[PDB]
C-alpha cells in the first residue's frame, strides 16, 4: 500500500 | 499512539471559494522505509472513507487537483483551492507511520447556499395501517435550506406535545439542500377521535408560516 | 479492479460472536498488509486489527485485545474478524482495508433487543401532498430492529428527487423511516411507483406500488 507502512 | 489534532471541526464554506483543514500530530510520521504516512479522506453518508491524499501531498488516482496536501513533521494541512458542491461531508486526516494506526476527529465540510424555503407536504395514516391499530401522520419538508427549521402539529387546533418524531437528510450533494421527515404517532383510536390534523412549518425561508392539513374522514 | 467484498454483519447479544469475512480480488496481497477498522454511529475511525503480508504478524487496539482475532486464507485471498464477547460498545461499522482501498463496511450490531422486520405502508400522492405542479409519495417503513433497512423506487430505476430518511429510534426500542419521493404530478396515473424495501436481519422484502389517491 501507499498510505500506510508495512508492520512487523 | 499518535494523537491526531483535527480543525476545525466544522467548516461551512460557499462553493467558489477556498476551504483549508488543519491536523497536527503528537510525533512524527516517518516509518522505518523512510516515507512520511500522512493520509487525507473524504467520507459521504453511508458510504467507506474515499482516500484522497497519501504521504502528505500526493493524490490518489482520479482525485481532483483542488485537494492538495502539505506540511511535514507534525503539521499538515488539507486545502481545497475552491470548494465544490459535491465536496460536502466529512474530511479525515491519518496516520500509518506507527502501529496503531490513527485518525483525526473529523471536520464537517457544509455547503453554503441561497436561502430555499421548503415546500410542505402532508400525508395521513393509510388505511392499512388503520388496519394494524396505529395511525402514523407524516409531514414531509422538502429541499430547504438552511438546515434550521420548525414544525408544529396541531389536532383539532390543539398544539400537540412529545408524541412526534423528526428526520432530517444529509445536505444533498447537488443543489445543497436539506429534507425532514415529521411524523406524528397516534393510537387508531385517538386519531378517530378527533378531525383536523396540521403540519405547521416555520422556516427563514418563509415569510410567514405555511400549514398543510387535512380532515379525517373527509376530501 | 480492487474490490474488497465483506459479509457476515448482524445483531448479536452482548457476550456473543461474530465472524467477519473480506474477500479481496484485483489486490496483490503480498505487499499490502490487511486491516480492519471500524466506526460507530455518528463517530469517528477506530483501527482494530492488522495482519502482515507475512501472514504471522498480528496486532490489535488495546480495546478489543483478547476478544478479537484476526485471521486469513491465503488461497481464497481471504481475511478474517473474529468477534468474541462482543459488547454494546462494538457496535460500528466494520471495513477491511489496506487503506488505500476500503471495503463496503459491514454493520455489527450488539444489543439485548430481539429482530423484528417492518411494516411498509404507502405515503399516496394525495391533494395534500401535491405543491404547484408536483406531487410527493412515498413510504414509511415502520418497527422494525436492528438497523438497516434499504429503500429503492422502481428497482433502481428512480433515483431523482428521492429521499430516504434517517430511521428514528421510537419509545418502543424500534426504528421507523420514511423514503419519499416528488415527481412531476402529470405522471400520476401513467408512471407506476413502488419502493422495493428490504431488512436483511429479518428476510424481510416489500415491493410495495403506491398509488394516488383523489380522497383519502
Amino acid at each position: 500500500a501507499v498510505g500506510i507502512g508495512a508492520v512487523f | 499512539d499518535v494523537v491526531m489534532t483535527q480543525s476545525p471541526l466544522s467548516l461551512p464554506i460557499t462553493p467558489g471559494q477556498p476551504a483549508s483543514i488543519s491536523c497536527r500530530s503528537s510525533q512524527g510520521l516517518v516509518h522505518w522505509d523512510g516515507n512520511t504516512y500522512l493520509s487525507w479522506y473524504q467520507q459521504k453518508p453511508g458510504q467507506p472513507p474515499r482516500p484522497l491524499i497519501y504521504q502528505v501531498s500526493n493524490r490518489y488516482s482520479g482525485v481532483p487537483d483542488r485537494f492538495s496536501g502539505s506540511g511535514s513533521g507534525t503539521d499538515f494541512t488539507l486545502k481545497i483551492s475552491r470548494v465544490e458542491a459535491e465536496d460536502v461531508g466529512v474530511y479525515y486526516c491519518g496516520q500509518g507511520a506507527h502501529v496503531p494506526p490513527t485518525f483525526g476527529g473529523g471536520t464537517k465540510v457544509e455547503i453554503k447556499r441561497t436561502v430555499a424555503a421548503p415546500s410542505v407536504f402532508i400525508f395521513p395514516p393509510s388505511d392499512e395501517q388503520l388496519k394494524s391499530g396505529t395511525a402514523s401522520v407524516v409531514c414531509l419538508l422538502n429541499n430547504f435550506y438552511p438546515r434550521e427549521a420548525k414544525v408544529q402539529w396541531k389536532v383539532d387546533n390543539a398544539l400537540q406535545s412529545g408524541n412526534s418524531q423528526e428526520s432530517v437528510t444529509e445536505q444533498d450533494s447537488k443543489d445543497s439542500t436539506y429534507s425532514l421527515s415529521s411524523t406524528l404517532t397516534l393510537s387508531k383510536a385517538d386519531y378517530e377521535k378527533h378531525k383536523v390534523y396540521a403540519c405547521e412549518v416555520t422556516h427563514q425561508g418563509l415569510s410567514s408560516p405555511v400549514t398543510k392539513s387535512f380532515n379525517r374522514g373527509e376530501c | 479492479q480492487v474490490q474488497l467484498v465483506e459479509s457476515g454483519g448482524g445483531l448479536v447479544k452482548p457476550g456473543g460472536s461474530q465472524r467477519l469475512s473480506c474477500v479481496v480480488s484485483g489486490l496483490t496481497l503480498s505487499t499490502s498488509d490487511i486491516h480492519w477498522v471500524r466506526q460507530a454511529p455518528g463517530k469517528g475511525l477506530e483501527w482494530v486489527s492488522v495482519i502482515s503480508t507475512n501472514g504471522v504478524a498480528t496486532y490489535y487496539a488495546e480495546s478489543v485485545k483478547g476478544r478479537f482475532t484476526i485471521s486469513r486464507d491465503i488461497a481464497k485471498n481471504s481475511f478474517f474478524l473474529q468477534m468474541n464477547s462482543l459488547r454494546v460498545e462494538d457496535t460500528a461499522v466494520y471495513y477491511c482495508t489496506d487503506f488505500d482501498f476500503w471495503g463496503q463496511g459491514a454493520l455489527v450490531t450488539v444489543s439485548s433487543a430481539s429482530t423484528k422486520g417492518p411494516s411498509v405502508f404507502p405515503l399516496a400522492p394525495s391533494s395534500k401532498s401535491t405543491s404547484g405542479g408536483t406531487a410527493a409519495l412515498g413510504c414509511l417503513v415502520k418497527d422494525y430492529f436492528p438497523e438497516p433497512v434499504t429503500v429503492s423506487w422502481n428497482s433502481g430505476a428512480l433515483t431523482s428527487g428521492v429521499h430516504t430518511f434517517p430511521a428514528v429510534l421510537q419509545s418502543s426500542g424500534l426504528y421507523s423511516l420514511s423514503s419519499v419521493v416528488t415527481v412531476p404530478s402529470s405522471s400520476l396515473g401513467t408512471q407506476t411507483y413502488i419502493c422495493n424495501v428490504n431488512h436483511k436481519p429479518s428476510n424481510t422484502k416489500v415491493d410495495k406500488k403506491v398509488e394516488p389517491k383523489s380522497c383519502d
